[PDB]
């Protein structure tokens, strides 16, 4: 949170993971079946929304 | 054992439950069919029957009757009809 | 008026697959913690009348990528050998009298898998296309588990007709016995008709919607129709061979009566499952046949050959 | 529901098969078969051979065509389409159809011609039984399980079944 | 003469007592949908049975926000759909969006992309409001086939 | 002569029952629209069909397992026979003859 | 279906079986957030904090509210941080029935969904007696609390808490040693490297992993640090040690809870 | 501090490796748990049964709004333009002008009911105390024509009931 002094903020930049938890899919899952990268997700806990850091 | 034993409640529960009339009209209005042990006054057709502090959330309970204010007759129930007092009692606030 | 104990059949059972649909939801509610369909009954039995009649109101479409010459000629079967395959069974007397008949089951069990590759083949790409062919797969791995399992207890009786079936499980109820064997011809016809634990065929999990995914209200009430023509019809089998009635040359409705309180308690059993477990992810699901159920049925039918020749059992018949 | 319910089939049968005898498209030939193995499997049914026929439908029509159709997914043709729609299908057809039909035409449409096709009499199934019998298993087919004399008949079977796999573990 | 008229109280009464209800899933809004099919007010079993595939459904449901890259998909999936079908909006953010109203990449209101019929107001309807905006839904079938063919 | 009776009796109801629903509606008055928005969600899908083999093995390897279950199926009525020793020391060698058949290829299915 | 309540796309060349390769498109939800926060004052834009996610509530905005008092050089009164351990760890219950079930009805479960949201109901009544609303709740500021809460709630959280460690035994049975569940995760989606530190990750999928680290008592928040707890530890780094963390970790909870509304001191808020 | 799971190793010996050999073949466990943990289905199930019965709340709820007025009526609002500024989603909408008299009220006033996030921001601001979100979850009609209030919409539909909110703020007010 920078704040430049005043009353409005300046940049308030949020991170939540699902830049690292989803970032690691492509690497973690290979070389498994597809019916498994169904449940690989849901151990991360991705919930969207969040992204929008 | 058990066969005798809880059919004791149930079998007054529609014998001395409006008889057999006065039990197939409160089922099929829903299936809520035991029947409270007090009352309420309130208010124009609708009853509050009360539970008797044996349940929490289901202890509360209500009955619509027919043509509140220009209105289809009964198998119309919506739920905003609860005069504007209830909401003090019925949703358990108070 | 052979055409009317025929016509008398094919009816009065609609009925039943029919209500099914609202038996679903009321003993799988009650899993839950809930009520089943009840607003609209009162109790909900009236619930399917009103069912009936949104689909076939609500329009058919075809895709406009489709071959419509099998898209016809696929689902007017999955009603026929669903409703064909009730006919030689016994409860107590059959419609008709097949010699052999038993074996018949396996034609008609055997020839259905080839109405499931024309559907999903007949219409389009991969969410039916390559997703109707590996259902096709599993599908044939889970006979060879069954045909021996079936060739075993007939062993045990004698012929190939179910009028025998009914004499030989008199006093002894034939789960004793076998009862290794009965569990596998348990987890066969729910593993083969794509029902709960292994359920890939029809999608929810694995895919979108297996091979239903195409037909509209129209054509898909017959499917939802005939995968439920084949659930209660198997279960309505294994008890005539593995828990046995009485028959009774005298009241002979004293043995449907005491028989559908058996099959029909048998039946909730699909539905007492589809509660609780989860599914397989194909590789598991057909790993675990060759590898693990198949070796014993072999095992046990060097077995149930040598234990009447061992004992100068052998049953009476040709 | 006459005595010509077993001609009715036949003529069906060779007519079931000049479907798929030519050039079909193959996924409308396995429809020239179980059609075709489905009547086949029908005329066995009668002359009293019972269990030999309804194996056809377990063994073969059944259990090998699925085969035969679960591939034309991996050799898949391009673009399927309905046959005799062609011009390179629907001529090849006919002829055939009618070179029975003609034969089966004056074949026998009067008293006899000629004489080749003048030895065949029909209507009553002249030779279809004899007499009477008894019964075993049924009379005939009825006792088709011998591992009593026949063995060396099965020794081979046996044997030449358990070397179709190693063959087939290679060249896949 | 009166036949029609008798008729529309049986195919006027079968297609509002059994509905097919898509879903969609995107922001905030969803969890309190899934209360809905929890088993406290109990959404099926009402007559009305939870998610189907695009194919069979009747009534879909638009909770969530709309972006840009979203809309795409919705109005391919609301054709799909068979005829007596229906668009009920829910949540404040497809009525006008919310907040991000003003954003650059919400699109503004999701009655813009489809034909919507009923609505319901704010951050998550309470999981009550929502059911009281289908027994609207259910009582919004008054409408007859007839006085179509049978007037004009 | 009343089994056909019984079985074109099933069929005409169910050949039958499509055109009562599939094409009843089918020639309704409805909009219909031609656009190419059907095949759902996977808007175009431009393949052929790729071989994937252990798709196909799965064929194969069950239709050499079935045809001797086929010559295993009369046991039960040799089980009625003069000479028996003929049967059991014959009768148990298709079995093993099956299952050796296994036991080799057990060492390569791949993923089934 | 398999969105978890969010709408991905992802898009993979498998090999004939394998996939080998994926790379999902995220940005379907973007709204246009952070260029919006610049345009609003500091307590008029606290929500937009609270609907960033849809499970856990009161612990975003514990995590704005610690930002803002810094900057401010001020700390809250005692009664205040006391509440911010009571609802900042009764969401931990939260996202871990959340986790354990909403993840485990793809693997085609049905009752561990419909057995639990029985219960997660009985606390959404816990977050409307105390401040407004049914989720999305804006109570935390930068002062501490908002307002007090009733004359009421512990004796309905402690009516309510003591019930609870059966419910988790429930998800228990129906799960851990259940075979067509151990199987279908075991050594899946295995990463153990010290890439899943370099990648820098969070919690779980490190604690659960080996590698040991907690933010929760190697720095202090908000009086955290006089409350006793044990960060259960995995032992291989696939996925069904990452389960056993959130069930030893709704275990936990309970704990403090049941530690947590014996000290809270009266005070201003 | 630390603890150590998944870390233990079989003891290896015949009294033991039959306890797993005679498990895996045996089927001794996972018929533990959904041979019985399911059943356990003899519990009462727990159900709200709805169109009569209804749930709990608690009287700091947030719902559908109101203006109160006070005994014989004012219109409690001054249109002191403060709800308006406090409000994030900017839905409301106010325009006084001096009422004849002279003493000021409103004219347009406008709550959006989408874009209205229930904050609790405007019931918070408000110096005279007027503006109020009511308890009633009476909503959900067809038409986005609709949701948009006006003045003389709020103030029945908070004079429909004042006996619920009269008698919840006395609760509540002395906490805050
Ligand atoms: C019809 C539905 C309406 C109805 O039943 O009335 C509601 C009425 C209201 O009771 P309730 O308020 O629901 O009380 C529920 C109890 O708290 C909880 O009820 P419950 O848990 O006590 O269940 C009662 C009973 C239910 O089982 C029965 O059906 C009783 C058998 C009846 C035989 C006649 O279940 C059993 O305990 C079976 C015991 C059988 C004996 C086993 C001992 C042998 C051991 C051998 C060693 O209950 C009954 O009438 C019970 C009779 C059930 C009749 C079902 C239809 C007849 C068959
Ligand atoms: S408020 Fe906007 S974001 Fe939060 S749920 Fe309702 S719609 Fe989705
Ligand atoms: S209520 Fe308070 S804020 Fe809303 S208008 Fe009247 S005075 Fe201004
Ligand atoms: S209710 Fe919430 S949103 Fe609507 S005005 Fe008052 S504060 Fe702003």
């Amino acid at each position: 949170l920078v704040s430049d002094g005043s009353s409005r903020p300046y940049r308030c930049k949020i991170k939540a993971p699902g830049f690292a938890h989803l970032a690691g899919l492509d690497k973690m899952s290979k070389g498994h079946m597809l019916a498994d990268v169904v449940a690989i997700i849901g151990t991360q806990d991705i919930v969207f929304g969040e992204v929008d850091r | 054992m058990e066969l005798l034993q809880v059919l004791k409640r149930g079998l007054q529960q529609v014998s001395g439950h409006g008889g057999l009339r006065g039990y197939l009209r409160v089922l099929f209005r829903a299936n809520d069919v035991r029947v409270g042990t007090l009352v309420g006054e309130d208010k124009y057709g609708n009853k509050y029957y009360e539970d008797n502090k044996q349940f929490f959330g289901r202890h509360r309970w209500v009955i619509y009757t027919t043509e509140m204010n220009g209105k289809n007759t009964f198998w119309d129930v919506d739920g905003s009809m609860v005069p504007p007092e209830w909401h003090r009692w019925l949703h358990c606030m108070t | 008026m052979f055409m009317i104990n025929i016509l008398m059949l094919i009816i009065p059972i609609l009925l039943a697959v029919a209500f099914l649909t609202l038996v679903e939801r009321k003993v799988l509610g009650y899993m839950q913690l809930r009520k089943g369909p009840n607003v609209v009954g009162p109790y909900g039995l009236l619930q399917p009348i009103a069912d009936a009649i949104k689909l076939f109101i609500k329009e058919p479409l075809r895709p406009a990528t489709s071959s419509a010459s099998m898209f016809i000629l696929a689902p007017i079967m999955a009603l026929g050998l669903a409703l064909t395959m009730w006919i030689p069974l016994p409860m107590p007397y059959p419609l008709i009298n097949m010699n052999l008949g038993v074996l018949f089951m396996l034609a008609m069990s055997s020839l259905a898998v080839y109405s499931i590759l024309w559907s999903g083949w007949a219409s389009n790409s991969k969410y039916a296309l390559i997703g109707a062919l590996r259902a096709v797969a599993q599908t044939i791995s889970y006979e060879v588990t069954l045909a021996i399992i079936l060739l075993s207890v007939l062993l045990m009786s004698g012929s190939f007709t179910l009028s025998t079936l009914i004499t030989t499980q008199e006093q002894m109820w034939l789960i004793l016995p076998a009862w290794p064997l009965a569990m596998m011809w348990f987890i066969s016809t729910l593993a083969e008709t794509n029902r709960a634990p292994f359920d890939l065929t029809e999608g929810e999990s694995e895919l979108v919607s297996g091979f239903n995914v195409e037909y509209a209200a129209g054509p898909f009430a017959l499917f939802f129709m005939a995968e439920y023509a084949n659930i209660i019809m198997m279960n309505i089998f294994t008890a005539i061979l593995f828990l046995g009635t009485s028959h009774n040359p005298h009241m002979p409705e004293l043995y449907t009566i005491n028989f559908t309180i058996k099959s029909l308690l048998l039946t909730m059993s699909f539905l007492w499952i589809r509660a609780s477990y989860p599914r397989f992810r194909y590789d598991q699901l057909m790993h675990l046949l060759w590898k693990n159920f198949l070796p014993l049925t072999l095992a046990l039918c060097m077995w149930h050959v040598s234990l009447p020749i061992l004992t100068s059992g052998i049953p009476p018949q040709t | 529901m006459m005595l010509y319910i077993v001609f009715i089939l036949s003529v069906i049968f060779v007519m079931g098969f000049v479907g798929f005898s030519s050039k079909p498209s193959p996924i409308y030939g396995g429809l020239g078969l179980i059609v075709s193995g489905g009547v086949g499997c029908g005329i066995v049914l009668n002359f009293g051979g019972s269990f030999l026929g309804l194996m056809v439908f377990l063994i073969y029509l059944g259990g090998m065509m699925v085969v035969f159709g679960y591939t034309t997914a991996m050799a898949t043709e391009q673009y399927p389409e309905i046959w005799l729609s062609n011009k390179a299908v629907l001529g090849a057809f006919v002829t055939g159809l009618l070179m029975e039909f003609f034969m089966v035409y004056y074949v026998l449409k009067d008293k006899e011609v000629e004489v080749v096709f003048e030895f065949n009499g029909l209507g009553d199934w002249v030779i279809y039984d004899t007499g009477d019998s008894g019964f075993f298993s049924e009379e005939a087919m009825g006792i088709a399980a011998l591992y009593s004399y026949g063995t060396w008949l099965v020794i081979v079977t046996g044997w030449s079944l358990l070397i179709g796999v190693v063959v087939i573990m290679e060249i896949t | 003469e009166y036949v029609v008229a008798k008729l529309d109280d049986l195919i006027n009464w079968a297609r509002r007592s059994s509905l097919w209800p898509m879903t969609f899933g995107l922001a905030c809004c969803a969890v309190e949908m899934m209360h809905m099919a929890a088993p406290r007010y109990d959404m099926d079993r009402f007559g009305v049975v939870f998610r189907a595939s695009p194919r069979q459904s009747d009534v879909m449901i638009v909770a969530g926000t709309l972006t840009n890259k979203m809309a795409p998909a919705l109005r391919k999936v609301y054709d799909q759909m068979p005829e007596p079908r229906y668009v009920v909006s829910m949540g404040s953010c497809a009525n006008g969006g919310g907040y991000y109203h003003y954003s650059y990449s919400v699109v503004r209101g999701c009655d813009r992309i489809v034909p919507v019929d009923i609505y319901v107001p704010g951050c998550p309807p309470t999981a009550e409001a929502l059911l009281y905006g289908i027994l609207q839904l259910q009582k919004k079938i008054k409408r007859e086939k007839r006085l179509r063919i049978w007037y004009r | 002569m009343n089994l056909m009776l019984a079985l074109l009796t099933n069929f005409t109801l169910a050949t039958l029952l499509v055109i009562i629903a599939f094409w009843l509606p089918q020639l309704n008055v409805y909009s219909e629209k031609t656009s190419p928005y059907e095949c759902g969600f996977d808007p175009m899908g431009s393949a052929r069909l790729p071989f994937s083999m252990k798709f196909f093995l799965v064929a194969i390897t069950f239709l050499l397992f079935d045809l001797e279950i086929a010559l295993l199926l009369p046991l039960p009525w040799a089980s009625q026979t003069a000479n028996l020793n003929t049967m059991l020391t014959m009768a148990l060698f298709l079995i093993i003859l099956l299952a050796v058949s296994l036991a080799y290829e057990w060492t390569q299915k791949g993923l089934e | 279906h398999p969105a978890a309540h969010g709408v991905l796309r992802l898009v993979m060349e498998l090999s004939g079986e394998m996939v080998r390769k994926c790379d999902p498109h995220i940005g379907l939800l973007h709204r246009g957030t952070e260029k919006l926060i610049e345009y609003k004052t500091y307590l008029q834009a606290l929500p937009y904090f609270d609907r960033l996610d849809y499970v856990s509530m009161m612990c975003n905005e514990q995590a704005y509210s610690l930002a803002v008092e810094k900057l401010l050089n001020i700390q809250p009164p005692p009664r205040a941080q006391w509440i911010r351990v009571l609802f900042g760890e009764i969401t931990r219950l939260l996202n871990h029935i959340m986790a354990v079930t909403t993840h485990a009805l793809d693997i085609g479960a049905m009752t561990p969904f419909f057995w639990m949201f029985e219960e997660r109901e009985k606390m959404f009544e816990f977050y409307e007696r105390v401040s407004g609303a049914r989720m999305h709740a804006a109570y935390v500021r930068p002062g501490g609390v908002h307002q007090d809460l009733p004359l009421g709630l512990m004796d309905d959280i402690y009516e309510f808490s003591k019930n609870f460690s059966l419910r988790i035994d429930e998800l228990e049975e129906m799960l851990t040693n259940n075979r067509i569940w151990r199987n279908r995760t075991v050594d899946i989606g295995i990463v153990t490297a010290e890439d899943a530190l370099n990648y820098g990750f969070s919690g779980v999928m490190l604690r659960g992993s080996g590698i040991q680290w907690d933010l929760r008592k190697t720095q202090p928040y908000d009086v955290y640090d006089q409350v006793e707890f044990d960060v259960p530890i995995g032992s291989r780094g696939d996925c069904y040690d990452r389960y056993l963390c959130r069930v030893e970790e709704m275990r936990q909870s309970i704990r403090i809870i049941s530690q947590c509304l014996n000290k809270m001191p009266p005070g201003e808020i | 501090t630390y603890k150590y799971v998944n870390l233990r190793e079989p003891s290896m010996d015949m009294k033991s490796v039959t306890d797993r050999a005679a498990q895996t073949l045996l089927w001794t466990e996972l018929i533990r748990g959904l041979g019985m943990t399911l059943s356990y289905l003899f519990r009462e199930p727990a159900t709200i049964n709805y169109p009569f019965e209804k749930g709990p709340l608690s009287p700091r709820f947030r719902g559908e709004h109101a203006l109160r007025r006070y005994p014989s009526g004012e219109e409690r609002c001054i249109a002191c333009k403060l709800c308006e500024a406090v409000c994030p989603a900017q839905a409301i909408t106010i325009e006084a002008e001096p009422r004849a008299d002279g003493s000021r009220r409103t004219t347009r006033y406008d709550i959006d009911m989408t874009k209205c996030i229930y904050c609790g921001f405007c019931q918070e601001a408000c110096p005279v105390d007027a503006i109020v979100e009511g308890p009633n979850f009476e909503f959900s009609t067809e038409t986005h024509e609709e949701l948009l209030y006006n003045k003389e919409k709020l103030l029945n539909n908070g004079d429909k009931w004042e006996a619920e909110i009269a008698a919840n703020i006395q609760a509540d007010y002395l906490y805050r």
